[PDB]
């Protein structure tokens, strides 16, 4: 029914500001408000306050005082998170979330935000070629390495989205050079290695990358 | 003040078989005489998703196999039979009409399956990287379980160490298996140095280490 958009992933360096927005669907937020919450990497949920949608009246909960201002842009409702003086502990995916009754509750995907003193650097993407080496009954696998990028994230479909099955992209490592890595890989029918074509499609939008590599089969 | 802990931080539980997870807040929430206990579930990669309001009452679009119950201090959430999609998070959440809100800090959910060996494959580096000066050797450990699993690399039948790393994937929501990748990260020079690089793979699904490998030069 209805549903809230944020605005894409973010990344600062300490010390800057960083502004968020959340639009609904409908148009308007209901009569109970709109509320933000806050989930560090790997940690919990945590309520960080809400805006009263008429008053534009915002409370803040107590670990989020000073330095965050709940805003309402209600020229096209849409409401805005600002924080200030960026640290590291606010490295985190912000989530915007409102509702108009137990069973009507929206949420927004969240806007991660990263921060930090590292450039943006879009990733080089590297060929996971299938092989005699990486296969096992009839089945075959294959991928594709991004290398070298920051900040996340990073996305990554097979043949502009037709192949899903049997794909498995990890969770990025960062590397020691402060700058991460990531692989994504499909299994296909061994035999479907002379009658399809396979290419995996990278995007990188911190960087406006978007790589589309052909993975080729190799005889060794 | 209000707080809310949860009981037990991670918990592992058969396909098949009830999971019972505990919220206790610091104090009564039921003193209206309504039951003010919420529960959310949130995936990796998603939003929260409301299971139940009210202590007991289902959310929109909850299948019956979520329940809860109790007032005052004490409340669980029960899940009974426990699905492969039901790998999550779940948090239990106080709260009135109307904010303040306070979440409890979460209670991991595993599904636990019969054992799975892993499928090995291995990858060597890319020509076009091999031209830029690095070479990435990676290494993938498809649809297994448990999650304890161990990677070993050798070149030349030498353990590497301090120059490889891995991520698991989270628990498929389909088949509850997961997958690892390893990557060896070496100079081009270094690479051109050895002849043969192996990944060795040990997991309880597997009766004794499976060895994965190829020649510089052979592929
Ligand atoms: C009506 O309030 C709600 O919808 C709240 C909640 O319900 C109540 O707090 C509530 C209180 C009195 C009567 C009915 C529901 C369910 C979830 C969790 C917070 C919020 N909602 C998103």
């Amino acid at each position: 029914q209805v549903q809230l958009q944020q605005s894409g992933p973010e990344l600062k360096k300490p010390g800057e500001t960083v502004k968020i927005s959340c639009k609904t669907s409908g148009y308007s937020f209901t009569n109970y408000g709109m509320n933000w919450v806050k989930q560090a990497p790997g940690k919990g949920l945590k309520w960080m306050g809400w805006i009263n949608t008429y008053t534009g009246e915002p409370t803040y909960a107590d670990d989020f005082r000073g330095r965050f201002a709940f805003s309402l842009a209600t020229s096209a409702s849409t409401a805005y998170l600002q924080i200030i003086n960026l640290k590291n502990e606010d490295t985190a995916t912000y989530f915007c979330e409102t509702y108009d009754s137990p069973l009507g509750d929206y949420w927004g995907q969240g806007t991660t935000v990263t921060v930090s003193s590292a450039s943006t650097k879009g990733p080089s993407v590297f060929p996971l070629a299938p092989s005699s080496k990486s296969t096992s009954g009839g089945t075959a696998a294959l991928g594709c390495l991004v290398k070298d990028y920051f900040p996340e994230p990073v996305t990554v479909s097979w043949n502009s989205g037709a192949l899903t099955s049997g794909v498995h992209t990890f969770p990025a490592v960062l590397q020691s050079s402060g700058l991460y890595s990531l692989s994504s890989v499909v299994t296909v029918p061994s035999s479907s290695l002379g009658t399809q074509t396979y290419i995996c499609n990278v995007n990188h939008k911190p960087s406006n990358t978007k790589v589309d590599k052909k993975v080729e089969p190799k005889s060794c | 003040d209000l707080v809310l802990t949860q009981s037990p931080a991670s918990l592992a539980v058969s396909l098949g078989q009830r999971a019972t997870i505990s919220c206790r807040a610091s104090k009564s929430v039921s003193t209206s005489g309504y039951n003010y206990m919420h529960w959310y579930q949130q995936k990796p990669g998603q939003p929260p998703k409301l299971l139940i309001y009210l202590a007991s009452n289902l959310a929109s679009g909850v299948p019956a196999r979520f329940s809860g119950s109790g007032s005052g201090t004490d409340f669980t959430l029960n899940i009974h039979p426990v699905e492969e999609e039901d790998a999550a998070t779940y948090y239990c959440l106080y709260s009135r009409e109307f904010p303040p809100w306070t979440f409890g800090g979460g209670t991991k959910l595993e599904i636990k399956r019969t054992v799975a060996a892993p499928s090995v494959f291995i990858f060597p580096p890319s020509d076009e990287q091999l031209k830029s000066g690095t070479a990435s050797v990676v290494c993938l450990l498809n649809n297994f379980y448990p999650r304890e699993a161990k990677v070993q690399w050798k070149v030349d039948n030498a353990l590497q160490s301090g120059n490889s790393q891995e991520s698991v994937t989270e628990q498929d929501s389909k088949d509850s298996t997961y997958s690892l990748s390893s990557t060896l990260t070496l100079s081009k020079a270094d690479y051109e140095k050895h002849k043969v690089y192996a990944c060795e793979v040990t997991h309880q699904g597997l009766s004794s280490p499976v060895t994965k490998s190829f020649n510089r030069g052979e592929c």
